[PDB]
């Protein structure tokens, strides 16, 4: 016979190997494929769709739709802070968004993030807000002046309800770890009052805002891993 | 060119991400950053639209994020136990009603889609625990009993003859058994979710149990009774090959409780049931 | 104007002067079954204009405490004219839909409804072991279900709107065909969905293909609360075709 | 089962068994 | 030697594998093949041949040829029911027919069924019968009017003794399970008096009818499995 | 084109079923539904003839229903036992008069034909039960003794030399033995049934025993006596390859009682002897 | 010509050293032997410049001195121990925070460069010590847990399902497991040294620990508890393939004390801490 | 199957062997290579650079 | 024993042993 | 994965797996 | 050691070792 | 490492490893 040399690795089973194996059901003919709308070919297709950020996920709000809204109202002090979160794709509160959930199935990430905000006040409610992204190497801004020095968008509420802020990929390394890692923390996003929430008389004095997130054309995930955002503490029975 | 395509396979550069182009300051009455989420569409604004970017050549690829890659990893779906305690005839064989719902890790991934079509690769990892010292010569038989075929009720049942059913025999010491299975459904795709019943009465069944019957896996230690008792645990690993998926959906947010159902349980403190970590307040990062 | 819309189906025409565009589920417009995808061999009956028309369901009241509402298709239309008759006289049916949700208020009102069309919305039960949602509960008909009102029974489905009634988080519902009715922006939502299933045709009596879910994500508020703000749903089948004619199925 | 390409860089995409299910991971796109 | 990598699956024995193996009898020359009438190349050839349905298989008739006949006679009430059975290919009483027996060696089935009926009364006996097929999603018809609304054939007995009713493939899925499964039950076949059994004087007042079944051009079985219609409860000895 | 044919093999689309064509209402004096079963022919009426059908493209194939597929699955045909109890010399070897009649599952399938011609693939699955603890080094010898050759009467009989007979030696730990056998009959096909005798007297034998003598399979544990006793059970699996079948017949309806004969036994309640389930009455589905 | 190049590979003659040419007596005002080391350059004087050489044809090659060769040898980087003493559930699994700093031999070689880029080949050598006599059937599972993935806390943790992580199962008796790993860094090269911190405070970490996190290797004996206790030691061997290195540096002169740091300890008699052997004086060879 | 003859040496692990092995991370795409000054391709490059001799290495 | 086809998609129907009985399952029709 | 050269002295630089990391030691220079 | 015939039905009479005694059974006549 | 000759009687003098020491016994003269 042909002389062969069995190499190390033989007979092992690697869950990520890619070999062929005999078919247990020879001659079997699979059911005809029919057209079904909605085929997905790559997970990036799901990362490019906006999903809501449970930004107001304080212990009292969790389990309520209110954990998804931020309340705005007339201020008595100027340039007050509205909210602040980390930009890290798999950190909280971003973790459970569709993009955060998918990113948690990978070890590395890269690319720019798109954060959108939709105002829910009355058609007669006006407001100008400053949304800022602070690149790493510094603590979160303590004032509007401090935040304003970084990347930012001044959002004027009007006919078009939604605005988008893009967090550019500004990093030393080409990729960052999805898991919280000091070396690869990406910075912060803070929101401040640019002017003020103003309404006419007889109009609700508070309004909600919804927050979305999705990935830009350059978003990319790498090195598949099991997620830490879901567990099994016992058998799943019938 | 199949050869160029081949090189892309080897380098994993089949799906490349676009470059970032240089942009400049603008003063226009066209405001890309403004849009209306009410439409149900995602604003397609890119970095070049909101800041002054530099030109950068992208070298990232989306290959690993493909559905084939996502679901093309072998994971455990069942742990079969044959523990010889005091009765060899009764304890030397068993059966399992096949399903991909008993292990959270792979279940959650498939369930991120509504329908999926794929071929299966099954790899088995048998481990024989010598409870009394020696293991002798262990030979296993794994027989696939399609719905309708006679299920063996004893270790020497005639059904074990496997005159037509597919059986795989493994001899302890030989490499791990492995075989492939074509798409088995009677429909065009497997139902990951099914908002339907097998009838129209108060007692009709609901969910995928109605549509996802794969039959039974019957196992037995072929070897006749030995002096020393053993405990054979066979772990079944499953991988999807040549995959297609339709209609993506939200990932399971709470633990699974049962197979073929989306049912769940909630505690008095729901924040403990989901992965969301409570925030101190809106401005505490 | 891009704010206006007119939808004509059969003998019905619907208008709205404040729309937020329209969504075509998965980018596929509804269409009749082709011979390559077909399996049942009898000639289909296609009622055309007598079934493919707008049917208006029972209106609901939206108030500061509303948790949500949901209807299932084709269940919600089971008692609607010729479409309804056809789904019970035939074993198999197939159809797409134009869903038009209506809700007007005023420029001094605020609130936001998330309108979603979910394929195979397999509901869950909470803390009831492996007991699944009963047939009767997932087939409310045109009345639909008012979340948070039904006195619990064993086979009663989940009413947890934040967990999508199925164990997934509300914020990710946006992965499904959807639109928002933000009172400051629009007074209606329009979604056109094609037939989606793993088989070319199916039993309309035991399988609900789509689920219409409406969750108020921004509480309704105004300084004139006495004025009732309703939500009305009009659904129009599209390319409805049925097969396997026999006597009329009577459920229950 | 051999898909022999040439470029020389020759590719040999061999299919060892006679059922499509037997082959390895699919190509992309 | 040539470096090799032993893959998982090696050394296993799968009863459905398709490999080659050395011949124990080298140089042996098989006996010359001669022509023998009746070669069968595919089981479909056997599924297309009519065989009798043991439709009258009540406990008292089993073991008698009478289990294969249905008796007809003058009625005093109009539109009476004659017989009713399930269309499911492997359900009883279809199970032991040749097509039922072969279908039981497979897991999936699809296609249209052909049911034929031959009248055995005298040449002077007349009769009109309604044979109906009721698609699933409803209970078996309780009256002729109910059955008549589905697929049906009105059979007029005359010179030609036999009639055929085709049960069309009307299903949601392309295939159905051969084993009794709620989701894939195919419906019912009922027979009713359209007019009445009429005879001249001095002619037997009852007559028999034979029932056949076979598959149409679209009949097809899939996924081979062992049959549950035959067992071995002990050793087969010499 | 052998390559196109090859693709069909891989996809299992060699034998396609015909499409259903659209039909229309008819009013004719040609009645396809009416015929005469007396002729012994099956009325070839199709769905398009009795109802108004739509056009449907068929994608079903009959490959799996081929005779090659039906009989081309390896099933158990014999379980050989070598149980060392108290006498190694007598208990370490045995013999079997070869036949495919001892196991119901494959027997019933072959018997659905009157004559069959095929090559055989034999796979053996030996399992050594350590009755006393260790199994040592087990080496087996399976010798095929064609009718006429000397049958060994002791474990060291000269016949074991296998100077001409085909023997297969297996060493415990090595993969399952397997070999092929050409069509062995002295006739052109194997008789599944034989309405004949080997003579014309009251004591002549009847049936396939007259025509189907395949010889003897003699087995022995090559290893000499060991301290620890073992029980070796060798299961022989048989598969038909390159098959041809003639004159189909009804499937066996009652249990088998003996080899080479159609004999059967009936109880006082015959409905228990056949698979027919008694009906309540003609109209109870 | 790839074939000529191939021959060079087989003969290891890809990089040949230059010949020595014949030189002659000289009397010049050009003095190659004189130069200035202050410039930071090495005087490129050759033998032909200082003595009268003969012509000699060189046949030496530098192939073996290539970076690929230098780092392309498999060396031990970790010794994993699973010692079953008194609690199987706790002692049958373990974890290791991956790094190439625990074994001096390969560490010192890689550290002769500042940055290195390479693919890895991992070979594992498991040895099962029978502490009580028998070893039964040992099956091992080595799961790679990338940073972020759930680390199993028990031998039956759901994480072992490996629904996405790469796991390698080894069966005692089968050849040594082996697999390859692509360049894993998030940067363009691995840092062998890193003069930086993960922050700017007195408590920020310093060195490669900041940049070289490879995740965790989790191992477990798949086999359930056996009567006889065993001690499984798995030695991990690592080899660099397709290597590139930048900025060479001095070799480690003193022993290593910890991972991810250049820290060292000195005794009172430093000559004992370095490989320099004290000279008696300047003229004692 | 193709008849083979397993040769001595099979299954052994030699630290200096040069074989191929399956990749544990299929589809993974390595980080883009950037230019870094100072690439070394052969150790001879380091042997041709002057370094100081600790010639006066007396114990003191 | 090699039936080499070309289409490039080359088929290699190899017969490893010298007896017809040794080959695998037959082709259909 | 086969780089077939000819000179006859034919070279067969086969790459058995589909990932570049899987190949053996690199060529020099 | 390869006797390659062509007819396409290509024959590969390979001789794996370098001694004539090593080959299998002889052809007839 | 394949020295393919043709005469058809084709010779395949394959060298499986990349070092000359790895090859078998030398040819004579
Ligand atoms: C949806 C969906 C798809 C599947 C099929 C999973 C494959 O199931 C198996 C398994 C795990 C093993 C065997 C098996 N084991 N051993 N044999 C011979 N067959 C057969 C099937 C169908 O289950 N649910
Ligand atoms: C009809 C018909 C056809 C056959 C032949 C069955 C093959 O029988 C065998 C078996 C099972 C084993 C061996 C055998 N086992 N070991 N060797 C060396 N030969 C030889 C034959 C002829 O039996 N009845
Ligand atoms: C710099 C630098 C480069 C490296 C990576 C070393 C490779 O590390 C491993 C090892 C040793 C084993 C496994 C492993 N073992 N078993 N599996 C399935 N994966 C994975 C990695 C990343 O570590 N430091
Ligand atoms: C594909 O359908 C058949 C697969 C054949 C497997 C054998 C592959 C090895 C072929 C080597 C032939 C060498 C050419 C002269
Ligand atoms: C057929 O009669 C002989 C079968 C030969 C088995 C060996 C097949 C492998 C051939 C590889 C040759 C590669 C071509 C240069
Ligand atoms: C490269 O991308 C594929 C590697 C294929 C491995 C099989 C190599 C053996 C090829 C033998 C074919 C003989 C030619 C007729
Ligand atoms: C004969 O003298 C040498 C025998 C060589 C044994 C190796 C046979 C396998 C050849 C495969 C080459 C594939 C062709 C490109
Ligand atoms: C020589 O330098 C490389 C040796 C390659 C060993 C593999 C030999 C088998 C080649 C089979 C190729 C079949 C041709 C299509
Ligand atoms: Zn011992």
């Amino acid at each position: 016979g042909l002389p062969v040399y069995v190499t190390p690795g033989s007979g092992q089973f690697m869950t990520t190997d890619d070999m062929q194996s005999p078919c247990a059901l020879p001659w079997y003919h699979p059911t005809k494929e029919i057209f079904i709308p909605g085929e997905v070919k790559n997970l990036i297709e799901m990362c490019q769709v906006d999903t809501l950020i449970p930004i107001n996920s304080t212990q009292s709000n969790i389990g309520n739709v209110s954990m998804y809204t931020v309340t705005l109202s007339p201020q008595t002090k100027l340039a007050e802070e509205i909210f602040a979160i980390k930009v890290d794709i798999a950190s909280h509160p971003l973790a459970t968004t569709l993009i955060g959930e998918i990113a948690s199935y990978f070890t590395h990430w890269t690319g720019s993030l798109r954060f959108s905000f939709m105002f829910c006040g009355t058609a007669n409610t006006t407001l100008k807000v400053l949304l800022a992204y602070t690149p790493p190497g510094i603590g979160k801004p303590r004032s509007r002046k401090e935040a304003m020095l970084g990347t930012h968008v001044v959002w004027d509420v009007g006919l078009q309800s939604t605005v988008s802020l893009v967090v550019p990929w500004i990093s030393a390394s080409q990729y960052r770890f999805t898991t919280p890692d000091t070396y690869s923390s990406a910075g912060y996003i803070t929101c401040w009052y640019q002017t003020n929430f103003v309404v006419p008389p007889n109009t609700p004095n508070t309004a909600e805002m919804l927050c979305f997130v999705s990935g830009c054309k350059d978003f990319c995930l790498r090195m598949a891993r099991d997620t830490d955002l879901h567990k099994q503490t016992g058998p799943i029975t019938q | 060119n199949p050869v160029e395509r081949y090189v892309d396979e080897v380098l994993n550069e089949v799906l490349v991400v676009p470059n970032i182009n240089q942009s400049h300051p603008t003063t226009s009455n066209a405001a890309p950053v403004l849009d209306a989420a009410e439409t149900g569409h995602t604003n397609k604004i890119q970095p070049e639209d909101t800041i002054e970017t530099r030109y950068v050549q992208s070298s990232q690829t989306l290959d690993e994020m493909s559905v084939e890659s996502f679901l093309g990893r072998s994971g455990c779906i069942h742990e079969s136990v044959l523990d010889i305690v005091d009765n060899y005839n009764d304890q030397s064989f068993t059966k399992w009603n096949i399903n991909l719902q008993e292990m959270a890790q792979i279940r959650r991934k498939f369930e991120m889609f509504t329908y999926a079509r794929f071929d299966s690769e099954i790899t088995m990892v048998p481990s024989v625990a010598a409870k009394d010292g020696h293991i002798g010569h262990i030979v296993m038989q794994y027989m696939y009993v399609p719905p309708g075929a006679p299920i063996p009720t004893t270790r020497d049942d005639y059904a074990w003859q496997s005159g037509t059913n597919a059986s795989v025999f493994w001899q302890h010491g030989q490499p791990f058994p492995r075989f492939s299975l074509p798409f088995l459904s009677i429909a065009s795709a497997y139902y990951m979710f099914y908002d339907g019943y097998d009838g129209d009465t108060y007692k009709s069944r609901y969910g995928t149990v109605v549509t996802n019957d794969m039959g039974t896996l019957c196992s037995r230690i072929v070897t006749s009774e030995q002096l020393h008792k053993v405990k054979v645990v066979t772990r079944i690993y499953h991988k999807a090959k040549h995959t297609k998926a339709w209609c993506p959906r939200p990932p399971r947010a709470v633990q699974y409780s049962h197979t073929h159902t989306t049912n769940y349980k909630l505690s008095s403190e729901v924040h403990n049931d989901v992965a969301i970590r409570p925030r101190t307040n809106l401005t505490t990062v | 104007s891009d704010r206006i819309i007119q939808i004509t189906r059969g003998d019905s025409t619907i208008t709205s002067q404040d729309v937020a565009n329209a969504v075509v589920g998965y980018g596929v417009w509804p269409h009749y079954l082709t011979p390559q995808d077909a399996t049942a061999i009898d000639k289909p009956t296609q009622p055309d204009t007598s079934s493919n028309r707008f049917y208006t369901l029972d209106s609901k009241m939206w108030n500061s405490t509303s948790k949500g509402w949901w209807w299932k298709l084709p269940d919600a239309l089971k008692d609607m004219g010729i479409f309804g008759e056809n789904m019970f006289y035939h074993f198999l049916g197939r159809s797409g839909y134009t869903v038009h949700v209506q809700c007007n208020a005023s420029k001094f009102h605020q609130g936001t409804l998330l309108v979603v069309m979910i394929p195979e919305h397999q509901l869950a039960t909470v803390n009831k072991g492996n007991v699944n949602a009963g047939y009767k509960y997932t087939h409310p008909g045109e009345a639909g279900r008012e979340v948070g009102t039904q006195v619990e029974n064993e086979k009663q489905p989940s009413d947890d709107n934040w967990l999508n009634f199925d164990g997934t988080l509300l914020g990710n519902l946006l992965i499904f065909p959807h639109q928002f009715i933000n009172l400051r922006s629009n007074n209606s939502a329009t979604l056109i969905v094609p037939y989606v299933n793993a088989v070319p045709m199916d039993s309309m009596v035991r399988h609900n293909n789509w689920s219409l879910v409406i969750i108020p994500v921004c509480q309704l508020q105004s300084n004139n609360i006495s004025n009732i703000v309703p939500i009305t749903v009009s659904i129009s089948p599209m390319c409805a075709e049925f097969s396997g004619a026999r006597a009329k199925t009577v459920v229950q | 089962g051999a898909q022999v390409s040439r470029q020389s860089l020759n590719y040999f995409n061999i299919n060892y068994f006679k059922d499509a299910a037997s082959s390895g991971a699919s190509r992309l796109d």
